[PDB]
């Protein structure tokens, strides 16, 4: 039925008829990053005496 | 693969690409014509026995 909708006909003669396309799908988001360091002292301004 | 060449993975793109009409159908039809003739070229040169 996908072939008949590609050809826009109801009779499909013999032969290979390139229907759709395919492609496995990703399944994650692994967003690696550089182990942070210089992590500011926001406390200086938020915890002054 | 017209969709994978232009857009590439993205899916928000696919709805935008549909707005240009049948350009991707024309590319597949044109290239299939070449693909079928290249095997016939070989049969006509060698398959004469
Ligand atoms: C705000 O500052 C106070 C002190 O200026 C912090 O309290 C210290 O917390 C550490 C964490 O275990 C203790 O070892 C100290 O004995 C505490 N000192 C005092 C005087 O209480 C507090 O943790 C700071 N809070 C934030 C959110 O920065």
């Amino acid at each position: 039925s996908e072939t008949k909708c590609t050809l826009k006909s109801f009779t499909v003669e013999k032969g290979i008829y390139q229907t759709s396309n395919f492609r496995v799908q990703p399944t994650e988001s692994i967003v690696r990053f550089p182990n942070i360091t210089n992590l500011c002292p926001f406390d200086e301004v938020f915890n002054a005496t | 693969d017209c969709t994978m060449y232009i857009c590439g993975d993205s899916t928000e793109c696919s709805n935008l690409l549909l707005q240009y009409g049948s350009f991707c159908t024309q590319l597949k039809r044109a290239l299939t014509g070449i693909a079928v003739e290249q095997d016939k070229n070989t049969q006509e040169v060698f398959a004469q026995v």
